[PDB]
Order: structure tokens, then C-alpha cells, then sequence
């Protein structure tokens, strides 16, 4: 089932690191800080 | 037909003094059961089904009339068996039909009602079901049926300032009158209708 | 009451006060309400003819006492007089009124109160509504009429009349 | 003897599910079982939907939320979905590329002979 | 119909590293963080959580006292976007992507030796939804069925193609021309003289068409 | 040892504190019910009580009565609030409670309808049921021998 | 009275106030006021006046 | 027979506000009944 | 062709969404406007992404006895939200317009050929 992983109806699954890393984020977003650094930069 | 499904004789064992007829065909959803109803009963029904435990959760998915007088078997007229729902088309005035929606037993449920006094009056049940009301609008000005105790009895898709019920069949396409534009009045007229013939 | 033609439907006469500052009032019956009309319920059953008749009758006299407004809105006055569109319309309502089933005349007297609150409010052309309100037999009171036909068949059967004028063209 | 029904029974005709108990007003013990079966079918007729109905689903809550620029990305199920039609774009290609020509259908007036 | 089933559950796909069809890279730990946020009642419902963080805070005061709308949407859309190839078709010099199942203009067509293809069966005339033609036939002189009036109601006919499938020996064809702006009404009553005309002048991409829907069958 | 319907309200066995509730109904403005067990109950002796203005042998009454006395036998039987959804269908239990609610109402609207009595129009309603099961024929299949020759009749004197 | 019908109390619920005022479906009338002998307006009876 | 258990229409609603909550958890604690929410 | 359309229509679909689904004015303008229940989507007969929006859950392609089409047998989604407002409707059309890709190429796999013969001798396609 094409909704759940490892399914066989997955095609593209050899050797997916590359273009996934390239395709997707590699960040995640930390609640307060653009916050923190936007108020603080602001207020100097 | 592989599923489980039960008839909604719960009306029928509630309201003690109605009799009951019930069809189920392939030719609907496996979910789907039709039945008689009698207009007299029609609204104290409703009442039942809006606020029964397991039709509680039942929407008014449709509504309309079929104009029964006219309809003939066209073919296969000797198949026809006593069973068959469309007996009960012939000789009768009208024939408005309900369609809900139970969330609660997946099934969808569906009552005829035969009309057959001249003037056509049922009982609206708009006042239980809100979506009934432009339905019944539409049913009362496209066939002519007197619904009463409707919230509103207003036309709703037919043009201002004409009376008429397209959808008998009676009426032809064409319609009976056309609307121009008068230049001795500078403004748009109706009058006599006259159209072509294929 | 909870209607278009309740009692507190009314235009205020100021923007402070209604019509005086010991009392209050408003005109409802002459001309439209303040709020636009949301529902009208059917009329309630009637179970006899007499019920019937006072519908009808009770339906005209709310046309007879909205009619100068409606005239004066429509720019239609020129074509006919106030008391000339009442006894049109006292014509239309005399052939219909052979009618002897109750639900038929409460669907009819719906159909009326609807008719004349589309007129009120503006939702119907004076053209198209004026075909109520037209004479039967007599000329427009706007425009000059042709009496050619009166003076060629002076003392003719109608039939005769029919049978000069025809009923098909004639070029096919 | 006449109508091959006892006058206790209720059933006419029952060909939509051959129901040999009637319900009657005289048999309380009827309105008991209707009512067992009624709610015997309330809980079957649920259990036998595969999307419609689910304690599971109801219990353990499964949502989608929205964080990031691509709303793919937030769901693993869509980025597999951008994988496999750029590897079917490619395997394509290179079908194509090896073959290195490709057929195709050319005009010919002399059909209309 | 129906079929009957004895598994309801449909079983996910085996997540053993040795079975084949596995995918090492299906999750992402960075981007499937999901489980932190699942557990917030403020997503389920109108209600809140019990203790509120200084977190809400930060993002509260980001939100309001820098209002990051004017900036992240505006880069993100007239900075980035305009930087992208315009999708427009030049129509005069240009033409958009169209096919020969295309539905023009009517057309009457003839066979190669230059007798017409059309026989007064009528057929199109049935099968016309919209009751857009009309078709009166008499024996020719030489005694071919062949019709003496077949007229095509351009304002009264949708395009929708009946015609063409009905008609059996491929008379009336809706070739491509769809530049049939008209001034007059009377120039969109399209009569047997128009067909002809319309059929003669573009009988080589319609036969063109032609040649490709017959032989895709083939 | 006394039924459940005649026992009077219990508030102890059934207000108590329950865990393992679910986190959200899945409805919109459906709040999650924090003693559904006990809502039940109160339904149902309402429900009760206020049947017995309809007439005993009402088929309504029966019915009602019948449906509440399995509703509170399932519900005293079935401690765990999971495996009772599980019973009425596999929804949340909020939804449940809200459906049966209803019925505190609706005994009101039946008892004014009188279902148990018969109306006027029952009789022209078997009318069309009898004449829409008759037999039919047409025309068109019905045999027509040819008459025989008219005797010509002649004016005696 | 707007508490006993179970109106918004708080600044916080008063974003909610169309499903506590106006969402809620008013009940159908009674069967039996469709079977009332006469539908006049009601007036005092001016018997003794 | 019984008099049944007093039923108000606050309680047949389908959500709560704070005050309608007050009386029903009266004598509990909204983590007690409805247990501890996160966010 | 299809395909194609398929694996560029995440671009319009992320275009639109990073315009529309954070933007502050966007959720003042939707959130909590339009808000309804469930009862309110079964008095009115409300179906559909108005329905779903209620959590109603009510979808005919995923019925036993109401489907219609191979979607059945296709193992697709479908979204729902607690919040029965403009902005949840809106979130759900979009979603379900990512979905209806995952579903396009579901049913584009179920015709696709996608095993070839491999040569015995070489383990290579033929
Ligand atoms: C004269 C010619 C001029 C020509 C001009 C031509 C046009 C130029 C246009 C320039 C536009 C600006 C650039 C836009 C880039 C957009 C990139 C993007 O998509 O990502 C957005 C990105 C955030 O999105 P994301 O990273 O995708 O979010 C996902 C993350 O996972 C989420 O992670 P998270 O949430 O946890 O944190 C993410 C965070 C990262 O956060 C952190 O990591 C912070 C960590 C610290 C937290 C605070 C704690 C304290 C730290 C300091 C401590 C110091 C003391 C230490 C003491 C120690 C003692 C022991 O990301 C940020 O940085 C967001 C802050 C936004 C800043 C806004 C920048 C406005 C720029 C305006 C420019 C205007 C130019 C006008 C024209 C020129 C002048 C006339 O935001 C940015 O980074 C904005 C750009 C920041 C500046 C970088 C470029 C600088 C150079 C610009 C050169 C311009 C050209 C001309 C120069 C002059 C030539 C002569
Ligand atoms: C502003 C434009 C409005 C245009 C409205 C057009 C739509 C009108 C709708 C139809 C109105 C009707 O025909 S309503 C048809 C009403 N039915 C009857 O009148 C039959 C019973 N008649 C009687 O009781 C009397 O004859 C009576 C004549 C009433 C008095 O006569 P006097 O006791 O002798
Ligand atoms: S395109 Fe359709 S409607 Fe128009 S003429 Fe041909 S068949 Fe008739
Ligand atoms: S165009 Fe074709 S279908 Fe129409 S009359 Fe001629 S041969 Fe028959």
C-alpha cells in the first residue's frame, strides 16, 4: 500500500540519499530564535 | 449485495397503524431502501426520524415529484409484476419522493408519497429539515404542489411576475411566451411565443 | 411581530426618532417595509370557501391599497389611473373566480403576495408587470389608438371580423 | 389453510430477507429481539467499513501539519510520490536515449487513392 | 456484484532491513517531527494547554511586533517568482497545443473523384442534441441520394462531435478552423454552399487527421 | 437483583473519575464527554419517566422502553468507555450521547402526533394501495371476433 | 437569563456567540397546531361592550 | 417510582463553556476528569 | 504527459502555500470565520470539504456499499479537520489536491509494466 512505507509499490528506493538531501530541507526550525535574534538586534 | 443490511421497519413498528411497502434493488446502492409512505403521516414521520436515536444522525440528501398521471411502460409492458414499484404510478396524480441520508446505519433511505387530490397539498417539513426549503420551493413551483406550513412558499428559479409549472408534462419545452425588446416602450416586453420546428 | 408586514417593520419617519416624540408610528401598508422579506410562510389552510373568498378579498384590498405606490415607482401612472389598474386587476380576479377548491385560491393568494411584493421591491420590470394591470378591452391611456378596425367592421359579428383579419400568414 | 400465512404472522411478503419472525403488538418479546438485531446490525454494519468508521483512528489520532515551505516535504508519503515520478521520468529517458531514435506516424497522400 | 472479504485490515509492508522493496531513506529524522507536535490540544480543539510557555511568547512577539508578512511573502513571491520564463503564447505569430480530435468548424467533405460523401441519412440530424440541422433530400437527375438543403446552425450547435461520430461515411466532419468570428447573425446560418467551401479548403489537414484516427485502431 | 430500569439513579456506581479517555472527539465543537456512563443513565431514567404519558400499550412506548432497558443493560455491563464505543458502532461516544438526547424531546412531539390512533385519511390511503395492485391488460392484446351479419329490420306495414 | 440559556460569559468565549445564539435549530411545531379549528388573529371579544 | 436524576439543556449540549463546566466538574479537577493536556 | 504535470504541479501547489497558508492576513481573514458543527452540516445536507471540514469523516469513494470506481482498491487519504472554518476548508482542498496526484499515479502504476525479461546468461534486461 502505496500510503505506508516500504511498500512494493515504491519504485525509486536504491540510492536515494543524494537526491533526497538535495529535494528536501536539512533544517529545522528552532521556535524562538528568529525571535530572540530579530528582538535583541532590534533593541542594539 | 455482500454486505450486511437491515430494513428501517423501525417506522413502521412505531407508527402501529401504517402498512408497510419496501423495495431494495441492484439497480440503486446496496445500502439504499425504498418505501411507501402516506402523505398524512409524512410529517409526524419526519418528526420520528429527526430525532430518533439511529436516525438521529439523517440528512435530506433530496427531494422532488414525479408526475405520475402520463407514465406508461413503453416497453416490456407484459413483464410488469405486481411487486414492481411502478404499479403504483398509474392513475395517480402525483408522486413526490424524499431521499435521506443515516450516518449512524450507512444507509440511505428513501419515501414515495402519492398525491391524489387535484390541488396536490402534502405538508412541507422544512420546518425539520432546513435544507427541505429550497427543495420544496423548487418541487412546489416546478410541479405545483401546495406544501403547507412551509417556512416559505416563494419561487425560487422561476422569472418574476409569471405563474406556471414547467415540468408537468403538459407543458411544452418552448415554453408559451418569449421575451423581447420593445423600442415604442424602451424596454424589455413578453408576448406570444413562436419557435422553430426540427 | 416577526413578519415583513409586523407592525415594527416600518421606515422611520427620523434618524432619531420615530414620527413624533410622544408617540411612535409608521406607514407599512401603503408602501414597502424597512426589512426585506427573509420568509413568508403558506397561508394557513382553509378549510372552506368562505375562508377562501375572505383570503382573496383580504389579498385585493392589500393590492388596492399598495397599487398608487407601485404606479408611482414604476413610472406608470401615464398609462393608466390608480382606480383604472384596480378594476384591471378586479377583472383579472373576476376569471378566476369561478375556482371552488380551497387549496387551489391558497396557493393562488400565495402566488399573488409574492407577485405584488416583487413589485414593491423593484425585482420585476413595469413592462413585464404592467400585463396585469393593462385594460382588457380599452386603449392604453399613453398612446393613441387606431379605431380603423371599428370604423371598417361597424356592426359586424366577431366572427366576421375574425374571418377579415385571419389567422395564418398568408405569404406561405 | 388459504393465504399459507398463520393470521399471528405479520408478513405479507418478505423477499429482501426472508424473515421468518414477525413483529407484532400482541409478541412483546418481538419488539426485544427486533431491538437486539437492530443493534447488532448498528455495530456490524460499522465494523465492516474500512475507511468510514475506526476505533484505532479515533484513538490514536494521526495529523498532517503543516511546517515547512513544501507541503510534500511534511508528509513522507508525497516526497516518495516526487521520487518515483522523477525515477519513471528518467528511467524514460534513458529507454530512449539507448534505443536512440524514435518511430513515428508520417502522412501519406496516397492513402486517399 | 460484489466479493466477498475475510481481512479487512490491510497489513503494512513488511519493515525488515533483508526483505526486499525496503526503503532506508522513507523517514527523515529532521523532517518527520511530527510526534512533538501532535500532542497539542490547541490543534484538536478550541481549548489551550494546561501551562503555556514562554515559546508561545517568542512566537507571539515575532509575529506582532515584526510583522514578518511584508517580508517573507514578498521576497518569497516578487523576488523569487518573477525570475521564472512567461507562460504566454503569442496568438497571432503563435498557436496553442491542440489535437486532431479537435472540434472546429463544420465541414462537408467528398470522395477523391470529387462526388460528395454525404447520403441523406440523416443520421446527424438525429443525433444533433442541440436540433442545430436541418436536412431536406431528393433524388438527384441521375439518381443519387444526395441531399438538396443541409444547413447548420452555428449559434445553435455545441461543438460536442455527435455529428461527426454519427455520420457512416465520414460526410460531415469537424475540421480545426476555430477562426470563424462572425459580425452578423445571418453569417453563423451556415448553409450546404459554406460546408462545401469549408470542406474544399481544408480538406488536407482534415484528411490529414483523418489518416492518423483511422489507422489508430489498426 | 431488581432491574436496572426500576432501580432509582446510582450517582456513585457511575460519576467516578475516568482515565484513558480519548484526547479529542474528532468533531468540531464536540467536547469529550468526562462521564459518559453517568450521562447515560440520566438519559435513560428521563427517557423513562417521561414515557409513561404516553398509553401503556403503545407500540412507541413498547419500543422506546425496550431500546432503553438494552441501552442501560450494555452500559452497567461495560465498565470500559472503549469497548462500549466499540458496542454502539466504533464513533466517539459524545456523538452517541448527543443522538440519544434527542429522545427526551422527541416523546413530546409523539405523544402530540398520537401515533397509536388512526387518522382520516388511512382508509383513502388502502384505497390507492388496493387499486395499485390490480391486474392489467391492454387493448391492443384483447381478441375481437368479427361480428356476425346485422339482421336488417323492415317497418311491419 | 443569557447564562440559564447558556450565552458566552467570558471575552475568550465570545468568538463563539453565533453557535449559543443563532446556530442552534429552533424545535418544529407540534402536529397538534396544525389541526386548530380556526387561524384568526385573536381579538378580545367585545360581548357586554 | 424513582424520581429521575435532574437533567438540564446546558447538559445535552454538544461543547461547554467555562461556567457550564464549572458545575458539572464541581468537587474535580479538569486533569482529574479530562486529564492533563499538552501543548 | 500526465506524469509530468503531476511532478510540476508541487511547485504551483508550494507557489500558492507559501503566499497563502502562513500569511497573517490570510489566517485573520479565514480562521474562525464561517464556523460550524456538525449539526449544522447534517441539517443543511452539507457534504463534501464543507462536510469534512466537520470531521464528519464522510467520503463516497472510500464507501463499501457507495463506491464506484477503482478507488476502493487505491490506497489513498483522506483529510478532515476539527475546526470547521474557512481556513480548514481551505487547507483541506489544498491537501486534497496533493492527494489527487499520489492518486493519479497510483492508477497510472496499476497499467505500467514495469519488470522486463533479464537475460539468464548476462542478468541484464533484454
Ligand atoms: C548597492 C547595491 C545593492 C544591491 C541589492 C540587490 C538586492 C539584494 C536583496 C537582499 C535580500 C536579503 C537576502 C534574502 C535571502 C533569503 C534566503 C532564504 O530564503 O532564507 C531566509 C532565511 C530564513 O529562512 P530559512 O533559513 O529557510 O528557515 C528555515 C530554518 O530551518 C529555520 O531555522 P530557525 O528559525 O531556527 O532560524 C533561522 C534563521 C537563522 O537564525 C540563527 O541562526 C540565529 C542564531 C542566533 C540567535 C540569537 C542569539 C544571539 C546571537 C548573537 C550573539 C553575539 C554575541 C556572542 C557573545 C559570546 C561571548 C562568549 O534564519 C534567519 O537568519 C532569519 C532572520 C531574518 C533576517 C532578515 C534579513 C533582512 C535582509 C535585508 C536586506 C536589505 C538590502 C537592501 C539593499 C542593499 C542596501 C541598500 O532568512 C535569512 O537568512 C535572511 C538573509 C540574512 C542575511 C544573509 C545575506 C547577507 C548579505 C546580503 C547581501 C545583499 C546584496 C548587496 C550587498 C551590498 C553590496 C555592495
Ligand atoms: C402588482 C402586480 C400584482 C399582480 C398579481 C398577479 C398574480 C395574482 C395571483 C392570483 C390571484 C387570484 O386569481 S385569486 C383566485 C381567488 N379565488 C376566487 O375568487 C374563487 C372564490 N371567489 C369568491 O369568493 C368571489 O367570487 C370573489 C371574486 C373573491 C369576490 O366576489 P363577490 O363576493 O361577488
Ligand atoms: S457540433 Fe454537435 S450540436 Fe453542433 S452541429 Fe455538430 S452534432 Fe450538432
Ligand atoms: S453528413 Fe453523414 S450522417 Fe449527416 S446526412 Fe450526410 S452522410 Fe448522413
Amino acid at each position: 500500500r502505496a500510503d505506508m512505507a516500504h511498500s512494493p509499490f515504491h519504485k525509486a528506493i536504491h540510492d536515494l540519499e543524494d537526491k533526497r538531501s538535495k529535494l528536501f530541507p536539512d533544517r529545522r526550525r528552532i521556535p524562538g530564535r528568529k525571535a530572540k535574534l530579530l528582538l535583541a538586534a532590534s533593541l542594539l | 449485495m455482500q454486505n450486511k443490511y437491515m430494513q428501517p421497519i423501525q417506522l413502521f413498528i412505531v407508527f402501529e397503524k401504517l402498512n408497510s411497502k419496501m423495495w431494495i434493488s441492484k439497480k440503486l446502492n446496496s445500502n439504499h431502501s425504498i418505501a411507501l409512505i402516506p402523505s398524512n403521516w409524512f410529517y409526524s414521520i419526519n418528526l420520528f426520524l429527526k430525532r430518533e436515536l439511529l436516525f438521529s444522525n439523517i440528512t435530506l440528501i433530496e427531494n422532488s415529484a414525479i408526475d405520475t398521471i402520463s407514465y406508461n411502460l413503453e416497453t416490456n409492458q407484459n413483464d410488469l409484476d405486481k411487486t414492481n414499484i411502478e404499479n403504483y404510478f398509474f392513475k395517480n396524480k402525483m408522486l413526490v419522493f424524499y431521499n435521506y441520508y443515516n450516518y449512524f446505519l450507512k444507509s440511505k433511505l428513501t419515501l414515495f408519497i402519492i398525491l391524489n387530490n387535484l390541488n396536490k397539498n402534502i405538508d412541507s417539513i422544512d420546518r425539520i429539515f432546513a435544507n427541505a426549503n429550497w427543495l420544496e420551493r423548487e418541487t412546489s413551483e416546478m410541479y405545483g404542489i401546495n406544501y403547507k406550513w412551509k417556512i416559505d412558499t416563494r419561487k425560487l428559479l422561476l422569472d418574476y411576475s409569471k405563474i406556471e409549472n414547467p415540468m408537468l408534462k403538459e407543458f411544452q419545452s418552448e415554453g408559451t411566451q418569449d421575451a423581447f425588446y420593445n423600442i415604442f416602450e424602451n424596454q424589455v416586453v413578453v408576448l406570444k411565443n413562436e419557435t422553430v420546428e426540427l | 411581530m416577526n413578519h415583513y408586514w409586523g407592525s415594527s417593520n416600518t421606515i422611520p419617519a427620523s434618524s432619531t426618532q420615530n414620527n413624533n416624540y410622544f408617540s411612535g408610528g409608521g406607514n407599512n401598508v401603503t408602501i414597502r417595509g424597512n426589512e426585506i422579506m427573509e420568509r413568508l410562510p403558506s397561508q394557513t389552510p382553509s378549510q372552506n370557501m368562505v375562508q377562501a373568498s375572505m383570503k382573496t378579498l383580504r389579498f385585493y384590498r392589500k393590492f388596492c391599497r399598495l397599487i398608487p405606490f407601485i404606479l408611482r415607482i414604476h413610472n406608470i401612472g401615464t398609462k393608466f389611473t390608480a382606480q383604472q389598474a384596480m378594476i384591471n386587476f378586479g377583472n383579472y380576479i373576476r376569471e378566476r373566480n369561478h375556482y371552488r377548491d380551497p387549496g387551489l385560491i391558497d396557493h393562488r393568494i400565495q402566488l399573488g403576495y409574492e407577485l405584488l411584493y416583487e413589485a414593491e421591491m423593484h425585482f420585476s420590470q413595469h413592462t413585464i408587470l404592467m400585463q396585469y394591470l393593462s385594460p382588457y378591452n380599452t386603449p392604453l391611456s399613453d398612446r393613441g389608438y387606431s379605431y380603423l378596425e371599428k370604423v371598417k367592421y361597424g356592426n359586424k359579428s366577431k366572427f366576421l371580423q375574425g374571418f377579415y383579419k385571419g389567422n395564418k400568414p398568408t405569404e406561405f | 389453510e388459504k393465504e399459507k400465512r398463520s393470521p399471528s404472522n405479520n408478513i405479507i411478503i418478505d423477499e429482501i430477507s426472508n424473515s421468518d419472525k414477525p413483529i407484532t403488538k400482541e409478541n412483546r418479546e418481538s419488539v426485544a429481539h427486533h431491538v437486539r438485531q437492530q443493534f447488532e446490525f448498528f455495530r456490524e454494519v460499522n465494523a465492516e467499513e474500512v475507511w468510514s468508521v475506526s476505533i484505532e483512528e479515533k484513538y490514536n489520532p494521526e495529523l498532517y501539519i503543516y511546517k515547512t515551505y513544501d507541503m510534500a516535504a511534511d508528509d513522507p508519503v508525497w516526497r516518495q510520490v516526487k521520487l518515483d515520478l522523477e525515477w519513471t521520468f528518467e528511467n524514460i529517458a534513458e529507454r530512449r536515449e539507448s534505443l536512440g531514435y524514435m518511430p513515428t506516424f508520417k502522412g501519406d497522400p496516397n492513402f486517399w487513392q | 456484484g460484489y466479493i466477498q472479504r475475510s481481512n479487512i485490515h490491510e497489513e503494512a509492508p513488511n519493515t525488515s532491513v533483508e526483505a526486499k522493496h525496503h526503503n532506508k531513506t522513507f523517514y527523515d529524522p529532521i523532517l518527520d517531527i511530527d510526534e512533538d507536535l501532535k500532542d497539542d490540544i490547541r490543534l484538536y480543539g478550541r481549548d489551550k494547554p494546561d501551562e503555556l510557555d514562554f515559546t508561545d511568547v517568542w512566537e507571539s512577539s515575532y509575529q506582532n511586533i515584526i510583522c514578518p508578512e511584508y517580508f517573507y511573502h514578498f521576497w518569497f513571491c516578487g523576488i523569487v517568482y518573477s525570475f521564472e520564463p512567461e507562460w504566454t503564447i503569442n496568438y497571432p505569430f503563435e498557436k496553442g497545443p491542440l489535437s486532431p480530435l479537435f472540434r472546429g468548424e463544420h465541414a462537408l467533405r467528398r470522395y477523391p473523384t470529387g462526388e460528395e460523401r454525404c447520403i441523406a441519412c440523416k443520421l446527424c440530424q438525429s443525433a444533433c442534441p442541440a436540433r442545430a440541422i436541418t436536412i431536406e433530400t431528393e433524388p438527384r437527375p441521375d439518381g443519387s441520394r444526395r441531399t438538396v438543403r443541409y444547413d447548420i446552425d452555428m449559434t445553435k450547435c455545441i461543438y460536442c462531435g455527435f455529428c461527426q461520430e454519427a455520420c457512416p461515411v465520414d460526410a460531415i466532419v469537424e475540421g480545426p478552423n476555430y477562426e470563424q468570428t462572425a459580425y452578423l447573425h445571418e453569417d453563423l446560418f451556415y448553409d450546404k454552399y459554406k460546408l462545401l467551401e469549408n470542406g474544399d479548403k481544408w480538406e488536407p489537414q482534415i484528411a490529414r487527421n483523418i489518416e492518423y484516427l483511422i489507422n489508430q485502431p489498426l | 437483583e431488581v432491574p436496572i430500569h426500576l432501580r432509582p439513579y446510582n450517582k456513585e456506581k457511575y460519576e467516578v473519575p475516568s482515565t484513558k479517555l480519548k484526547y479529542s472527539t474528532g468533531y468540531a465543537l464536540l467536547d469529550v464527554e468526562p462521564m459518559p456512563r453517568a450521562k447515560i443513565m440520566k438519559i435513560s431514567y428521563n427517557i423513562l419517566h417521561k414515557l409513561k404519558e404516553i398509553p401503556e400499550t403503545a407500540m412507541y412506548r413498547i419500543y422506546t422502553e425496550e431500546k432503553v432497558k438494552y441501552i442501560m443493560k450494555l452500559t452497567d455491563e461495560i465498565e470500559d468507555v472503549r469497548q462500549l464505543e466499540e458496542e454502539f458502532g466504533q464513533d466517539s461516544i459524545e456523538l452517541f450521547i448527543y443522538s440519544y438526547g434527542k429522545e427526551l424531546e422527541l416523546v413530546e412531539y409523539m405523544k402530540h402526533s398520537k401515533p397509536w390512533e388512526s387518522r382520516p385519511g388511512d382508509e383513502e390511503q388502502n384505497e390507492m394501495i388496493r387499486i395499485a395492485s390490480q391486474k392489467r391488460v391492454y387493448l391492443k392484446h384483447q381478441r375481437v371476433d368479427r361480428p356476425a351479419r346485422q339482421e336488417a329490420a323492415f317497418i311491419s306495414s | 437569563k443569557m447564562r440559564d440559556l447558556g450565552f458566552p460569559m467570558e471575552g475568550e468565549e465570545e468568538e463563539y456567540i453565533e453557535q449559543r445564539v443563532f446556530m442552534r435549530e429552533q424545535l418544529p411545531p407540534l402536529e397538534s397546531e396544525f389541526w386548530k379549528k380556526n387561524y384568526d388573529p385573536y381579538e378580545q371579544d367585545l360581548f357586554h361592550f | 417510582s424513582p424520581a429521575p436524576p435532574t437533567i438540564g439543556q446546558v447538559e445535552l449540549e454538544p461543547f461547554k463553556f467555562n461556567h457550564e463546566r464549572d458545575q458539572l466538574i464541581y468537587g474535580y479537577t479538569m486533569e482529574e476528569l479530562y486529564g492533563k493536556k499538552f501543548g | 504527459d500526465i506524469l509530468e504535470f503531476s511532478r510540476n504541479f508541487f511547485t504551483t501547489l508550494n507557489e500558492m502555500h507559501n503566499v497563502l497558508t502562513y500569511n497573517k492576513i490570510w489566517k485573520q481573514r479565514l480562521i474562525n470565520i464561517g464556523t460550524y458543527s456538525f449539526q449544522t452540516c447534517l441539517d443543511y445536507g452539507l457534504t463534501g470539504v464543507m462536510a469534512r471540514s466537520c470531521g464528519l469523516k464522510r467520503d463516497l469513494r472510500l464507501s463499501k456499499t457507495e463506491t464506484y470506481a477503482n478507488y476502493y482498491y487505491l490506497n489513498f487519504r483522506s483529510y478532515t479537520g476539527q475546526h470547521g472554518d474557512c481556513y480548514d476548508r481551505f487547507l483541506i482542498r489544498m491537501n486534497e489536491m496533493c492527494e489527487s496526484l499520489n492518486i493519479v499515479n497510483q492508477s497510472i502504476n496499476k497499467i505500467s509494466k514495469f519488470n522486463n525479461i533479464v537475460s539468464i546468461n548476462t542478468k541484464k534486461n533484454i
